[PDB]
């Protein structure tokens, strides 16, 4: 019912539209597509993935500014300045925003003068911005709202269980350290770049990086402003994530009694987001794993009462665009212009 | 003696400034190097290299552009079109166009344009106007006056070459096809995405990546008499550094055996090649030829002759620093050559 | 209907067993596994898999040595001694023997006198004892009566031998050499510490590294034509699995083209070896190849013929999965030639 | 002087004779080597190394049972079974036992049967055991012990710094993680292992592993008996490691506070062990470390004004040889008879 254009065709672009490929009866409706690249590429690359691995669907090249699948044709266009692209020429309802550029309110907007009418941000939002995560505030969103971020794959994850821990046990103050996958962003050789650690090898290294995840939690969870903080660590590995949280609580607490409060709401409320796994796993073993965050229980630990640490993995790829594809497939409802 | 302009501070031109500064006392001077990062971006990485290891010496931030190696400056600016470049002011001799975009006559002559003297293209050119040149094969071709835009191969091609040469010049070279299992490159992708080769746009870290490769039929342009005989592919494999080749020429000569095929290397290695090809019995890997000043060096206990007429040979060189090395060669020429 | 054991839970092993369960209606009834860690080790490596990834289905611990597959049961036993497994006990009628050890009739026969009927190695002979077969090539050789011990060849040689065949068999093979950067394995060392092979003993994960390999002349246990005429080494790269062959053998006939040599494949590929040969025209990376079900394919684009008689070629197979498909026609075959 | 013995020429074993090669003037002397391989092996490997790079120094196998390295000359024998190794004829003073089995009272053990004096166990000894880490407590040895642990490669980075920490803001509790480079004990392809995680491909994941660092940091520094805890994450590294320590201090402190105390120690007590790093780097930039704890001043951040997180480098196997050495350096002064 809701025409959709993905806008910057790259890993939570197409990680997006396969997201919803598997999706049933979907108020959203993808009609076309802008990348810098040709529709070869758009084609291939939505086909082959070295970490999704083949798509499981006939994909073929079906026109000159298209391509096919299974049949539901979609539009492939390339302009570098959105401005161009023809939103209100197809009457573009939402964009997905997924290209890493435009984040900002002036960025963002010259898809709306396209003549699309929203703009989904599949990244932290610079600036004013409506930031909701699915799951810790989907709520606060309204119609009304025609730029909104859908926060960065780490806030993702650790906002969910966060908002379970202070709403329970009281959070004070905590930092936290994730430990990620690598991302485009990285060079895969010592080359220039403006984070001079992200500008290292990021196949060789443990990179330490910055993440707003950290403040960015506030951003969802009122409360916590100020409370939170982290760095994150990039090592050799495509895909899935962890994060290492270590808050200190009022109400003093123990192992289990925390792991049980998540399972308790994971059940409930999070069912679908949150989620919990005793059985000792690794990275490898969290791909496509459509919830936003996943406990890992046997690593969870207390100290004095009071300060919790708990681990949590989390596919900074499908399961974000699970959430990306969430969101919008909320915003096609509790629509009405 | 002779002042050297470096454009393109990545991997091969860092790698050559390294090369050239613990070197005896190279005639070159590297006074400028054009990277579009500034000082801080240009000394960083000149400092700390994950793949040659911190570089051993007091690197400075003078000025705010002109940092220093160990006491000698070295002025910095950065611009994308060579035009605007301070060749000219600075009385820019030499140029290593490090690059890979400025590849053809009119592109890497820009540099003589802007007032540089002579330009060295530290990649196979686009062209056909200019010289390839591959330091122990057919260096002495050039002497001043002959074009002053060179290109010093490829870094496969400046490691087959030579051996290939060894083959064809005492044994005859029927013609043959060719493998390189290579190191990635900084021209693939870190994860799938967008690439005008669908092979380079997938996970450099994570596929064998089959690509074209013309170093094969370039060797023709430092060997003549082997013009249109070898061809080969390319495979990209998760190993930031080291490549080695597969050359599989059928020969002409009688139906020599293997160990006989070596003791040509090893001649011709201690003798004309001595500083580019040589042979190493001891059974290694990649790893263990990191920093490998030889432009080749083929595992003996590898070689193998199977019908007689057919050989099969297989080197090592490390495409950074060696051909680097050799980069340093080519214009260590050009100033010994120079009125 | 026949009772299947499967002694060595490793990869290939466990590739097995899942390549066994999304099947058709296979013959096969694996009913043990001989996996020297219990139920637990035995059951988690088989629901979690770093290259598979997770398994599709109930996998639950019933007992304290029964695991079962969507109900079905799997009785576990483990003993490093074949004489003290209980084969003859439950009635064991074919056993994979996929440790790699057990190699050599002696060996791979205790399993007979345990009680097994009959004996497949996952890997090749120990030496002169047992035959070799390759689905595809040569398995009709296989009848009962025939030897109660046999060997599915190499995952090398399993990829070779198939489109060794068509060339040869349509264009004659005078003989050539080849070469196959392969995922690295189990047998290689981590990180550097002792092994009998000092290439092995490298870092698996770090170095190109180059490993004898019979898969070359093994060739010829399936195609006596051959014997003696192919010949080559093999290369390690930091890739968990899936690799290549490059083959370069100067042929016999005319001087047919490239693209013409495909035909050939592709002919023979949709004809007699629909399931085992295949070509593919779309330029991918090793990753695209996981779970083929193709002993193996051809990478077109990649084909090419130098000097008429000299034609080359490279192919793509998955050494877990495909030869473990593989691995499973062949206890098939047995099956369906069972009194 | 001191004769010496290496069991178990593996990484430590031969990170540690080349640590040694370098120093000058040193009490130790290395006269055998002890190793499930033979004396190609044995050359070869301390020759060309995959991470230290070929060792600058003319390495030949001269003998059936001997080595020589610069024309020291050294025996090699291999007895998988400690008790045959002629120590005693040899007069083997004190014994380098890197196998990473011998690390209990019966095992390192069966190395004074053989004749050997004192047995100098490169791993967290197991049981009860004199453990001493080099700048945190080795003043407690005495030529009295017969077999100490130099602790793990973790806690000789933790350790130094905790001290510095505590002894100057007291610590009251706290947890860490340490996103450790993979070793030996990993497998290289999901294969059986005690521990399910360990046992999963090693290069492909982040393998959450439990680490003794945690607690075995109160075997040396008494006071925080029970007061820290952390796990540990394997990635896909070779080598060098970080630790992510995160404590609770009393003394109310802020981010600059800390790491000065750092660098004072770094440049006074600790020199030679800690030290401090501003220039933003990352894993590979610390290889051939000769200090034990590197501290990343930059990340460091403190929280409420009382929660501290401390991010810090170390080469696990370089740094860590290098307090070996220095250890057993220390056993042949202050040695009687
Ligand atoms: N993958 C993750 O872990 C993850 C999850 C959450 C957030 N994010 C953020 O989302 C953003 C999207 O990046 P990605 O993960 O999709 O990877 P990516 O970098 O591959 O995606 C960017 C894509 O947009 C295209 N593009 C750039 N500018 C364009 C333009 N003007 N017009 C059209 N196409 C254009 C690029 O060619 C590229 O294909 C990044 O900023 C990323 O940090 C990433
Ligand atoms: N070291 C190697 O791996 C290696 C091997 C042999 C040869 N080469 C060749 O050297 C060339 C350089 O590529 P690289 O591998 O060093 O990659 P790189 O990206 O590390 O180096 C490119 C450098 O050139 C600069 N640059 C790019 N465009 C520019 C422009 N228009 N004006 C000015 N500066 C510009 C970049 O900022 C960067 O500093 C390539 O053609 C490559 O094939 C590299
Ligand atoms: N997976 C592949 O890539 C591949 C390719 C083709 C063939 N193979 C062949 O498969 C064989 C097995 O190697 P792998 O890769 O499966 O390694 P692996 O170590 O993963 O498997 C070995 C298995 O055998 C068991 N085992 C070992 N010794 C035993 C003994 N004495 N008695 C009983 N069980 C014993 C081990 O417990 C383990 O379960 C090798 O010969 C290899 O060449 C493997
Ligand atoms: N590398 C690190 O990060 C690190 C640092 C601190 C602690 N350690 C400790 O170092 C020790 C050695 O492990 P490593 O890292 O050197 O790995 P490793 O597995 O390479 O070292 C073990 C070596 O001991 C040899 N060995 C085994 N049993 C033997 C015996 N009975 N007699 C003689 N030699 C025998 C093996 O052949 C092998 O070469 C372990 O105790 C480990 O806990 C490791």
């Amino acid at each position: 019912k809701l025409k959709v254009a993905i806008n910057g065709f790259g890993r939570i672009g197409r990680n997006f539209l396969r997201c919803w490929h598997g999706r049933k009866d979907s108020p959203l409706d993808v009609v076309v597509i802008n990348d810098t690249g040709g529709v070869k590429q758009a084609s291939h690359l939505l086909k082959y993935d070295s970490i999704l691995g083949t798509f499981d669907a006939d994909v073929k090249t079906a026109g000159d500014s298209a391509i096919s699948v299974d049949g539901k044709v979609i539009k492939v266009v390339s302009d570098r300045n959105p401005v161009n692209l023809p939103w209100g020429d197809m009457g573009i309802d939402l964009v997905i925003e997924g290209t890493g550029v435009f984040v900002d309110r002036d960025g963002a907007g010259k898809h709306l003068q396209a003549g699309a009418k929203k703009v989904l941000i599949t990244a932290p939002g610079k600036g004013d911005i409506p930031t909701y995560v699915v799951g810790v505030n989907e709520e606060g969103y309204t119609h009304a709202d025609t730029i909104i971020s859908n926060a960065s794959c780490t806030t993702n994850c650790l906002a969910p269980f966060v908002k379970v821990l202070d709403q329970k046990f009281g959070i004070i103050k905590g930092t936290m350290t994730t430990t990620h996958s690598y991302t485009g962003d990285q060079r895969l050789l010592d080359a220039s770049h403006r984070d001079l650690r992200r500008a290292r090898a990021a196949c060789l290294n443990i990179v330490p990086t910055s993440t707003g995840a950290a403040k960015a939690v506030a951003l969802v969870l009122p409360n916590l402003k100020g409370k939170l903080n982290g760095i994150a660590l990039r090592v050799p590995t495509p895909n899935v994530s962890v994060v290492d949280l270590v808050v200190q609580v009022s109400k003093k607490t123990f192992a289990e009694e925390v792991n049980a409060a998540f399972r308790e709401s994971a059940d409930n409320e999070l069912k679908g987001i949150l989620s919990v796994c005793d059985e000792p796993l690794v990275s490898i073993d969290f791909r496509c794993t459509d919830v936003s965050s996943t406990i890992d229980s046997s690593l969870t630990m207390v100290m004095g009462d009071d300060m919790v640490k708990v681990i949590a993995w989390y596919d900074n790829e499908w399961g974000y665009s699970q959430r990306v594809v969430d969101l919008a497939d909320i915003v096609a409802n509790k629509w009405q212009a | 003696k002779l002042k050297v302009a470096i454009n393109g501070f990545g991997r091969i031109g860092r790698n050559f400034l390294r090369c050239w500064h613990g070197r005896k006392d190279s005639p070159l001077d590297v006074v400028v190097v054009n990277d579009s990062g500034g000082v801080k971006s240009a000394t960083h990485l000149l400092k700390y290299d994950s793949i040659l290891g911190t570089f051993k010496a007091d690197v400075k931030i003078i000025d705010n552009e002109t940092f220093s190696i160990d006491g000698k400056p070295i002025k910095v600016v950065s611009n994308r079109d060579p035009l605007k470049l301070p060749w000219a002011e600075l009385g820019i001799d030499i140029v290593i166009e490090g690059t890979g975009v400025f590849v053809d006559g009119p592109g890497a002559g820009k540099h003589i344009q802007a007032g540089a003297k002579k330009v060295i293209i530290t990649a196979p050119a686009k062209g056909s106007d200019i010289p390839t040149y591959v330091v122990g094969v057919n260096e002495k071709d050039y002497g001043h006056d002959v074009a002053n835009i060179i290109s010093n191969a490829s870094c496969t091609t400046n490691c087959l070459a030579p051996f290939v040469k060894v083959l064809d010049e005492e044994l005859g070279i029927v013609k043959g096809t060719m493998t390189t299992t290579h190191s990635y490159t900084g021209d693939q992708r870190l994860l799938d995405a967008s690439h005008r080769d669908l092979r380079r746009a997938r996970a450099a870290a994570l596929n064998i990546v089959p690509t074209s490769t013309g170093a094969a039929k370039a060797v023709s342009l430092v060997l003549p008499q082997l013009k249109g005989k070898l061809n080969g592919i390319a495979l990209r494999v998760p190993t930031p550094n080291v490549s080695v080749v597969d050359l599989v020429v059928n020969i002409e000569k009688v139906g020599v055996t293997a160990e006989d095929v070596n003791n040509a290397f090893r001649k011709a290695a201690a003798g004309p090649l001595k500083g580019v090809l040589d042979v190493c019995d001891i059974p290694l890997v990649s790893v263990d030829f990191r920093c490998s000043d030889f432009s080749s060096t083929i595992d003996s206990s590898l070689t193998m002759v199977m019908g007689g007429d057919m050989v099969k040979v297989v080197a090592w060189y490390d495409n950074e620093w060696g051909y680097s090395q050799r980069v340093v060669d080519l214009a260590d020429l050009v100033a010994n050559k120079w009125p």
